[PDB]
């Protein structure tokens, strides 16, 4: 009962806990020897595994799956790829915890599921919270720098652990914009295709106010524009 | 063009390590026409290739250097005399 | 920036020297300015 729960949550679906696209993972729930006690606990545990399957599947789907054949902002694009790259690194201590748990089960062969469910209670809040961010990005077709605000507006919550968790994904997504900005400002040529960072000689260089994030003011953006235009001109 | 396509993911240094050595005979090809004017090809892998005075022909590096190689080869071929 | 112009700098310096030597070989040997 203990060890294929690790097998199921790890992302290789079980023949007891049945993976569905409409019921997630689900216990067979028809045994002539099940009890009401175990039911609730298995239901509590299977939520995290369902979310984990969705997360890992999406990350594998939309990171490094092409040789570049414009794309879609919510299903392709370098900000979106960097979001997935931050997301799997945030998910790492869960994997470490499962690896620890197997050693615990090996050391003591008589162990029950409530012990496990007690240990995994800190992911029980973190995993449902982060789902809505990627859900909003995917559904609403958010393109370019407006991705950067979306996790940023969702790092205003009253839960410190979830806030600190999302901040790292945002920090990963800063660096790609930094990398392209280092070229456009200081030489005049940008290294980015299909994803914009508020760039529309002296022609086809103007500020896109709409894509520009809210936490970057307009006064600095004018200076950035003037710097890039100047170095491109001379 | 894959290089401009990806400069900010984890496959950036792997493709860079491939590309840095995938141009090694090309640099030799460039080092041929400038320094001796010598043509070199085996199966055909060179952008420039070999009439009225010269037997030189014209149709990676930028083209801003490709025509410069085309004219520096003819200058070498004259200076050989 | 990624560029192929971090290669041309020890090459074009030789190209320019070849061009200057050829133009000098015109004047001091073939006397084009007298012609």
């Amino acid at each position: 009962m203990i060890h294929e729960l690790l097998l199921a949550l790890s992302g290789y679906p079980g023949s007891i806990f049945t993976w569905n696209k409409r019921s997630g993972l689900q216990v067979s729930q028809d045994f002539p020897f099940l009890h009401p006690s175990e039911t609730s606990v298995l239901n509590r545990l299977c939520r995290l595994g369902t979310d984990y399957i969705r997360f890992t599947e999406f990350i594998e789907q939309y990171t490094g799956h092409v040789q570049q054949q414009q794309g879609q902002g919510g299903l392709h694009g370098i900000y979106l790829r960097a979001f997935c790259t931050g997301l799997d690194s945030v998910l790492q201590p869960y994997r470490q915890a499962l690896l620890d748990l197997e050693q615990e089960f090996l050391g003591d062969p008589h162990l029950s599921i409530s012990h496990v469910n007690y240990f995994l209670d800190q992911f029980q809040l973190l995993f449902p919270s982060v789902m809505v961010v990627v859900e909003q990005i995917k559904s609403q077709k958010i393109h370019g720098c407006q991705i950067l605000e979306t996790v940023y507006k969702h790092s205003c919550g009253g839960l410190p652990p979830v806030r600190s968790a999302l901040e790292k994904i945002l920090a990963v997504c800063h660096g790609v914009m930094y990398k392209q900005l280092s070229a456009w400002m200081l030489h005049g040529l940008l290294l980015d295709q299909h994803e914009e960072f508020f760039i529309k000689s002296l022609k086809q260089f103007s500020l896109r106010v709409e894509i520009l994030p809210s936490y970057i003011p307009v006064r600095v953006a004018e200076k950035i524009l003037f710097v890039g235009e100047s170095v491109q001109m001379f | 063009q894959e290089a401009l396509h990806n400069c900010s993911n984890e496959h950036y240094p792997v493709l860079l390590s491939l590309l840095k050595t995938s141009c090694e005979p090309y640099t030799r090809f460039i080092h041929d026409w400038v320094y001796s004017g010598v043509f070199r090809d085996a199966y055909g892998e060179f952008m420039i290739q070999v009439k009225l005075y010269w037997t030189h022909g014209y149709v990676v590096f930028l083209k801003h250097i490709a025509h410069d190689i085309y004219v520096c080869g003819k200058t070498i071929n004259l200076l050989k005399l | 920036v990624l560029m192929k112009r971090s290669i041309t700098a020890p090459l074009a310096a030789h190209i320019s020297l070849v061009n200057k030597a050829a133009v000098d070989y015109f004047f001091v040997e073939l006397h084009l300015e007298a012609h």
